[PDB]
């Protein structure tokens, strides 16, 4: 099986966001060749999937703040 | 509040491409059940040019009964896994700790991966640090009681 | 742990101890309840050796017992002193250590007093959550470790 | 008002032998006078009454191990 997203109408937008990332993460990023986000399309759908999910979610408050902290101080 | 910490170190016999790619794509793996959930909430290239990534996890467990009926009905913990990835001096940190739950208790694991130039080995220093939803108060409060209660039982005794 | 005191007793050697041996019963303590004598006798050093066994009442379960420990040096005008509760240890442990010095020049009579509080269940559990964190670490960081490396073989395979 | 023994019955023993010790204590050892038992009648009808009170107090293997230790060390 694949790894599910919390939202299970996205664990699909997320597979194709997951795979060209990989793509760019190995053949691009890591080696230096990076250049204009080879993915907004994948990337797009299964980050407004997300989104629209998160917001029915009590956990989001938590997790936005946890965002703004620097644990790398 | 009452922190325990803990480290231990593993080295990888690949690269630090090898390696960082695992830790991105981990999930799901024979000893993972436990992880419903695995979510990209934001990632990007800073000015520093590093992968600076969140993902949002859903991890469940199954807690002790004779030491569970007090907390209500919980079967899983949500967390955050804060990391950067170095493209240059090869090295990626990974910051992750629960986001619900802070009440009883609060995990926090800082792993790092260092590629050992010489021995194509990634190098992994993980530590890890519990502290508590409690605790700032009673002891000192009290401690004090007891400091008080003996600082005059012994004037008390005495006079005597 | 601790809890140094002083005070000074502005009267002799004599006076002071043999107050110690009559101390009870008094105004002050009326929360105790019986004081025996269990044993005493005067060493082969001529001083006099003391234990003694006393009952406290305080807020089923209700009271405890202490031990009293003494020794009086008439050579030297000195008398050490000692007490814990006999029961209960196991919750809360509580030591006294008084000594009383006659100090010449002043004519009067110093006590220092020392009080240790140890508790072994409270430490008992200090040392479990201790253990826990540690096992559930240990267990979980190599779990993790051999997730990453079934993840990186197939990855290459 | 005298301080009461452990064991009802043995209160007036302890009284007796109390107050000879007291004599004997001040009197007696400060002095340098003494190092005997001069009050031994009335210490050993008293610590025989209290012993026997103890055998049959739950107390007792607590007290007999406390009275092995040396705190002074
Ligand atoms: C009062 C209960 C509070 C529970 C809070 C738990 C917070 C954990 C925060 C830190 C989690 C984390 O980043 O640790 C990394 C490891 C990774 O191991 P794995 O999940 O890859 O096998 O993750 C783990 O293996 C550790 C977590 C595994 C157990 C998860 C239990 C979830 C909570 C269940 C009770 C509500």
């Amino acid at each position: 099986i694949m790894s599910a997203s919390f939202a299970p109408e996205c664990t699909d937008l997320k597979t194709k966001y997951d795979s060209c990332f990989n793509e760019w993460y190995s053949e691009k990023f890591l080696k230096g060749k990076s250049v204009e986000n080879e993915c907004s399309k994948q990337w797009y759908a299964y980050t407004t999937c997300v989104n629209a999910a998160l917001v029915k979610q009590g956990i989001k408050p938590a997790l936005d703040e946890a965002r703004e902290e620097a644990p790398f101080e | 509040p009452m922190v325990l910490l803990h480290k231990s170190t593993h080295i990888f016999p690949t690269d630090f491409a090898s390696v960082s790619r695992a830790f991105f794509n981990r999930y799901p793996n024979p000893y993972s059940p436990h992880v419903l959930s695995i979510d990209t909430i934001s990632r990007n290239v800073d000015q520093e040019g590093n992968l600076r990534t969140t993902r949002l996890l859903k991890k469940s467990g199954k807690l002790p009964t004779w030491v569970k009926p007090f907390l209500r009905g919980i079967t899983e913990t949500w967390i955050i896994e804060v990391s950067v990835v170095n493209p240059a001096n090869s090295t990626m940190k990974t910051y992750t700790r629960n986001l619900d739950h802070t009440g009883i208790m609060k995990v926090e694991e800082y792993t790092t991966y260092q590629f050992d130039s010489a021995t194509s080995s990634t190098i992994a220093d993980s530590r890890v640090k519990f502290s508590s939803g409690f605790n700032m108060g009673i002891k000192s409060k009290v401690e004090d009681w007891s400091r008080t209660k003996f600082d005059e039982n012994v004037k008390k005794s005495r006079m005597g």
